[PDB]
Parts: structure tokens; C-alpha cells; sequence
């Protein structure tokens, strides 16, 4: 991507000089995945398996994927929620 | 070798497509009406939806249909053959079931005349279906095919009174042979 | 043991590649022209799309093809064997079906001379295609194979007439042996 | 009660791996060259790529391979059985055919000596393969296996000349027993 | 009749679970150590991993395990029976295979004592597993099960040397009956 990082208004005098304003400068959120890549254990998803009938998808709408296990008679769901603990 | 034909009959399109003398009706609206009150009727003749008549069937909702009005003989010309008889009938019930519930239904005929429905997904009556049968050899013209749902009364607090509220149509897969 | 070969034959590819002397046509355009009117014709000889001729088949569209003009004998050299007889033919119809509709079609050769197409997706006429058959042993370079669609007249209110408007092709899965 | 082993053999890796006293070649580029012109060969000995020699065969692009130069006997020690013979061979022609297309190819050996490849995706020469066969008992060391594609020369307007330029590799799924 | 039992045994969990007097180890860390070096050993007694000592198997990584150390007889009470013998054993090899690559492995016992693993994913040695067998009737206490990997040396340029680096575990699907 190209990101617009600096806009400046410049006036030019006739005696080959410059009348300049201080620039409006803009900063963007960076994508440096080589440094900030963090690995974390995932024990929340116990017995999740693509060999059996599990799925990361969202029912109920709700925009964040749940965990659906589906037998031929009943379906078992785990809706995504909020940890009340720390963050 | 027989001409081996599979025919799909929707009971809502049969009941609503009745002639106006006998009285057509919505299937899902009359099932919601018959189950919610004690008993009643919907339709006329052999294309009806009524309750049971006998003992220990008065809480059962029975959906009868007539083979002569399904007009299966017009699907192919009569120059192919006139020996048109049923090989196998299976029935799919698209409903909304509970967490671990089943469907109970008995497909009868006026021994190989009965057939129990257990899950309603192309449901033959058999544990494994082997062509190596119920309703086999019944002609596609004469007869009356009844699907009886036991425990279907909500005043009598039947267990199937909630599944039939979610039922929108009844689908029969008729396999028959022309020879 | 034979050379067991499968050949996929597309009738729109056959009808559009006739010689200009024989009057080629498009299968997709000519169906919804013949369905929308009562009856007409297409092509000439045995590679013709036309309504039926006999009693109770006049409201039935027939798509005939000739085995001699498919040129299946030139697919393999004549030193591998000079008899090439049909083992099994399946029909695939790229069409659109309704909510509970089926396909009514008869593949015939001019009980093992006919077949009844029901679902139209790799559709042999059997309930279980057991190889332990119709059209078995018909020589690949002689004869006429036709496919009749009953109730195909839209002025006569055919139930199969709206499926044929969407019918883009007729696919034939000819399995034959070179032995 | 034998050791039943399946070995997948890719024929482009064989032709790329001949020592350059016999002459290696890439299968995809030499097929495009030998189809576009009429004549031509590739490789040498029994691991060659040439045209047919006999009558009605000189437009068949033939791809041969030697059983001794596969070295299938080097995959297991000789201490567990010296008697290694073929149970079945299947052919895959990867990334060649569309959904309703067919290929004409004969896998032979120098009626259980030949095998017709038709769809080319784990393709045995059988309509319904039953293990209870062609090449059953051919020794692992000895012989040549030839895959011949009829109608494969482009100056003679072969029907397989356009599709053979798409061919990337030829895969053999050899299933043999060590007893 | 018999209690038809299935049991999944990880050789990485057996080799890690050895007592400290018997030298436990990580399976993939010693497989990579022994393949890269060409010789060496791991473990003690019957639960060892080494190259074969005989001729023609000097370059063959073999992974042995004792049936008495799998502790299968403690999985069910002794009141159920004592006739506890193997019906069938299949092997799962969770490695990284190529697009058309195969695993060469012989599962032995010290023609129904050996088994050839060829695709390594729920692999029984048969072309078709039919219960209507190797290692059948072997008791679940006596014996030693060995999985030998031919051509498993990087100094001697084995064709399976880089395959075995990716191998994480040797998973056995032991089916046995309690009569």
C-alpha cells in the first residue's frame, strides 16, 4: 500500500525563496509480522478436530466464530464470549 | 427388465391441489389446527387429514391419500406398458426435531402392507434396505395410503404434538416399475 | 477380459456439427422453439429432434441420434478388436428441477431395449446398477438411439415442458467393450 | 498370505532420470514436440517415447517404460520374499480432462495383457473393479509397459492431438505382492 | 459373541514412558538422530529403535515394541474373560508425504506374521480388508511387534531418509477380541 504521510502548503516568492507552512503529517498502523509474531497455546478448543465433525463457524449471526460439533441427532455449540479476568 | 421409475409426491401439493368440490386445504395450517385442538378433519374422500377411528388410535393424526388422484399413469405414455406397480415407498419428513428425539409414523395400506418411519431422511422401513418389500406390487392406480402419526394430540399431551407444529410438508418417494 | 471403454456423447455437440447438407441446429434453441409451439422438426435422417409420431406420443418430444455417425469405431485402432458392443448407457440432463420435480424420459433403441431416466445425473434406469443390462450388446456403429420426453407440449400444458426450456444438453455415458 | 504393496510410479521422473548415455528427456516438452510434428522419438531402449509401428497405428503416440529400470525390487529387502509379481496396475493422467471429457489410451504389455484408460484419474480398465485381473502375475523385473494414445498426430488432424499437449505426467499405481 | 475391542497405541508414548533404568527417549528426536548418522540405537530390550542386525537389513530403521509393556490386559477386568487375542492391526504413520509418494514399511512379528504398510494412513496390509488375517490370534501379552523401514540411511543415500525426518509417531490400531 501507499499511504499519504505528509501534506504541506508551500508559497514561492519572486526572489527565489519559499514561504512554507509546517506540514500536516500522518501516521499509520504498521504491519511488521516478522517481529511481532507471537505463538500462544490454545487449550480452550479441547478435542477440536477436522477429522471428526467439528467446525469453526458462527451460528446465531454474532460475527465471531463459535465451535460446533454435530452428531446425527443433536448439535453441540460453544458460543464465543468474554473472559471476565484481566484484559 | 422393467422400466424402473422413481416418483416424488408432495402431500401439500396434493392436498392444496384438490378439486374445489372435495375441498382443498393447507397442510401445515390444518396440521397446526388439528394438533392444537382435540380432533377434527380436513379434506374429503380418501385425500383427507383426520384423526384415528379405532381404539388406541384416537390420539393419532392420519394423513390419507389416494393413488388414483396422484395421476402417476399420465407421467409416461400407455404404449410403454400397463403393468405399473410399486417397487418401494419411502417418506421424508422435513421438520424441526428436538435434541435427541425421533419421528414416529406408520405408513399403512387398505406382512408387507405397513412401514414404520423412524428418522424421515429417505426413510424406508428397513434397517438396511436390500433389493436382494413392503407395498411391493401394489398398483399405482387403486389404493389408499395412510401416514399415521401416533401421540399427535396436544390436549392429550402427546409427545409428537410439538414436532408436527414444525412440519411443513410430507414427501413420499414412490419407486415403481413399468413393464 | 475386454477393453472396457467409456465414451461421453453430447447431443448438442452432435447436432451442431452435422454436415450442412443434413441441416445442423442448436439443441438448446430448438427445444424451447418446439416446446413453445405444438410440434415441428429439426435435423434430418436419424439425427433429428422432433415430436412423436404414433398414438399417445404426439405430445412427447423425441431426440434421436444415430450410432453410426458418432464414429466410436475410429477412437481406437482396428487391430485391438473388431466387435465393439455396448455394456451400459447412462443419461445426464443438464437441466433445472423444481422443488419436488422429477425427470420423465425414455431412452429407447430401434426388456433390454429401453430405459427410464428419473433423476438425470448419471442416470441409469436401474434402482441399483448391479453389474452381476439394457442396451447390452448393441453394436456401436449401427442403429438409432432416441430419447423421448413425455408431456413436452406447452400448448397442451405438459408438466415436463418448463424443464425442457432449461435443458442445455443431453449427455450420454456409453460404456462399451472392445473384445 | 503375501505382503501386498502399492507403488506409485511417475513416468516423467523416469524419463528425466535416465543416465545421459541413453538420453533423458522431459515428458511434457517431448509430447508437445512429437504431437505437433508427425514423426520423432525420445529417449532410447525400452524407456522411449515414439509412435506406433504397425498398420493403423502410426498415428498413435506410444510411451514405453522398462520394468527393470524402475527398480521396484530395491524397495524392500530380498530377505522377506524373492517372488514379486503384479496384482493390478492403474493409470492417472493428472490435470488433463474436463468434467464431461474422455481420453483414449491403451496400457499394454509385451485378454489380461491390455487395459483401456478412459477417464485417467486412478483409472483401472474395469467398469466395476473387483478384487474377488489384467497384468496379474507379470514379474516386477521383466517386460515393457506401453501406454499408447490413438489419433495423436496433429498433421493428420487427430482428435487427441490438441489435448495431449496439456499432458504433464503419466502416473502408474502399481499394486504388487511379495510372496 | 466376543467383545470386539479397538485400542490405539502410540509408539512415541511407549518410548517416552519407559522407566529410567531402561532409557526412555523421544521418537522423532532419535529417528532423526539415527537416520542422519546411519547407525546407532535407542531404548533397551524389546522396546528399542535401531537398524536391523541381519544381512540385507543393515540399512533399515526398525522400531520394536513389546506387547507385555503395552499393558492392554489392564484395560478391562478379568471377570470379562481371559481369551484376549488380536483380530487385526493397522498402522498410521503421520509424516509428510509428497503428492505421489509412498511409505515402505514392514510390520513383523517374532504368511500371517507380516504386513506391508504402503500409504501409512490407517494402513492395513490388504488391498481390501475383509473380515469375511495377519497377526490374528496373537495374544496381547507375548511377542514383539517390529516396524522396519527399508532404505532408511542418509550416509548410504536411502530413498526414505528425508521422509523419516518428518515422521512424528508410529500409531498402531490394534483390534482384539475378548472371548
Amino acid at each position: 500500500v501507499s499511504t499519504l504521510v505528509s501534506v504541506r502548503r508551500v508559497g514561492h516568492e519572486d526572489n527565489n525563496t519559499v514561504t512554507a507552512l509546517p506540514p500536516l503529517e500522518l501516521a499509520y498502523q504498521p504491519f511488521e509480522p516478522e517481529q511481532t509474531a507471537l505463538w500462544q497455546s490454545m487449550d480452550v478448543l479441547a478435542n477440536f478436530n477436522t477429522i471428526q465433525r467439528w467446525q469453526l463457524l458462527d451460528l446465531k449471526g454474532e460475527g465471531v466464530p463459535g465451535i460446533l460439533y454435530q452428531d446425527r441427532n443433536g448439535w453441540w455449540y460453544r458460543s464465543a464470549q468474554r473472559q471476565a479476568g484481566e484484559e | 427388465r422393467a422400466l424402473e421409475v422413481e416418483r416424488t409426491v408432495s402431500l401439500a401439493e396434493v392436498y392444496a391441489g384438490l378439486p374445489k368440490d372435495n375441498g382443498p386445504f393447507s397442510l401445515a395450517q390444518e396440521i397446526d389446527k388439528l394438533v392444537s385442538q382435540g380432533s377434527g378433519s380436513a379434506g374429503s374422500g380418501n385425500n383427507n387429514l383426520a384423526f384415528g377411528a379405532g381404539t388406541d388410535t384416537k390420539t393419532s393424526l392420519q394423513a390419507s391419500v389416494s393413488f388414483a388422484d396422484l395421476k402417476i399413469r399420465e407421467d409416461y405414455p400407455a404404449s410403454l406398458g400397463k403393468i405399473r406397480r410399486i417397487k418401494q415407498i419411502s417418506v421424508t419428513l422435513p421438520a424441526l426435531l428436538g435434541p435427541y428425539q425421533d419421528v414416529q409414523a406408520i405408513l399403512s395400506y387398505g406382512g408387507c402392507e405397513a412401514l414404520a418411519v423412524s428418522h424421515g431422511m429417505n426413510d424406508s422401513g428397513q434397517f438396511q434396505l436390500d433389493f436382494n418389500l413392503p407395498f411391493e406390487g401394489i398398483a399405482i392406480d387403486q389404493g389408499t395410503l395412510t401416514l399415521s402419526f401416533p401421540n399427535a394430540s396436544m390436549p392429550e399431551k402427546g409427545k409428537q404434538a410439538t414436532m408436527l407444529k414444525t412440519l411443513n410438508d410430507i414427501i413420499l418417494h414412490i419407486r415403481y416399475t413399468i413393464k
